[PDB]
């Protein structure tokens, strides 16, 4: 079929469990991209059903902040998907290498995400597992674009609608309301925005503990904090921005559509 | 301070 026949492969860029990712060439077009190449052999049935979502959703989105599928083919034992070039590596790799970032560069990078959330949000898409290792620098660049990745786990919804979509997602970045077992919406995504922001800042996370039933207690209590003295010289309206996203009540949480339009990012 | 540590996904 038409991969061999228009698509030429080239270098690994990563490894999966079952799937390998690999810069080629769409060959009449001369425009290079990611192909994720998976062994639809060794995949399980839940696994299948996730690729199948992942193709579709990620084709309903198209965002600068967002990695664009491009192509979708089948080869018997194989699914390549065709995904924009990315060679900056994770938003996860270079918060370590750079320990934190200032309230500058962090503004401008949650400004990004939030973007791209926003499109998803406008899109009927939640993607539910927002963490630094899916959000996606495009090159090794010191202004490169920030890209989120991996919808996977993403579904779909109706307007303002919540249902309970199952437990699903990175402990970590968890929702209150998905661990308290109530139905939930595009809220879990800007909670999740809240932990990156944090994270962000410091360059640690405002909810963790080694005991995951304490972690989850932790979460749905609300219970992060600013501690002295690093967050002394962070500003009252980065901090009030956070507040606005780890609100405990998605209800009242702050939209992508109200956090783009808060002055530490407006200004 | 807490530690920040890559963690795997849930799906359930």
């Amino acid at each position: 079929t038409r991969f061999t026949e228009e698509y030429q492969l080239f270098e690994e860029l990563g490894k999966g469990a079952f799937s390998v990712v690999r810069r080629c060439v769409k060959v009449l077009a001369g425009q290079e991209y990611a192909a994720k190449i998976i062994n639809t052999k060794k995949l399980s049935a839940r696994d299948h059903q996730k690729l199948e979502r992942e193709a579709r959703i990620c084709r309903l989105l198209k965002h600068p902040n967002i990695v664009r599928l491009h192509d979708s083919i089948s080869e018997e034992g194989h699914h390549y998907l065709i995904f924009d070039l990315v060679t900056g590596g994770e938003l996860f790799e270079d918060i370590v290498a750079r320990e934190y970032y200032s309230e500058a560069d962090a503004s401008h990078c949650i400004q990004q995400i939030l973007e791209a959330v926003l499109h998803c949000h406008q899109m009927g898409v939640v993607h539910r597992n927002l963490k630094p290792e899916n959000l996606l620098l495009a090159s090794k660049l010191k202004g490169a674009a920030v890209k989120l990745a991996d919808f996977g786990l993403a579904i779909e919804v109706e307007g303002e609608q919540q249902a309970w979509f199952g437990f699903a997602g990175t402990p970590g970045y968890l929702s209150p309301e998905v661990l308290r077992k109530d139905p939930y919406g595009k809220p879990v995504d800007l909670w999740a925005c809240g932990v990156i922001l944090y994270i962000l800042l410091v360059g640690y996370p405002p909810f963790w503990d080694e005991d995951q039933h304490r972690l989850y207690k932790q979460i749905k209590a609300g219970a992060y904090d600013f501690p002295s003295p690093e967050w002394d010289t962070v500003t009252p309206e980065a901090k009030d921005l956070i507040n606005k996203m780890l609100t405990i009540n998605p209800s009242k949480r702050i939209t992508a559509a109200e956090a783009l339009k808060h002055p530490w990012i407006s200004h | 301070r807490n530690k920040l540590r890559r963690q795997h996904d849930y799906d359930t």
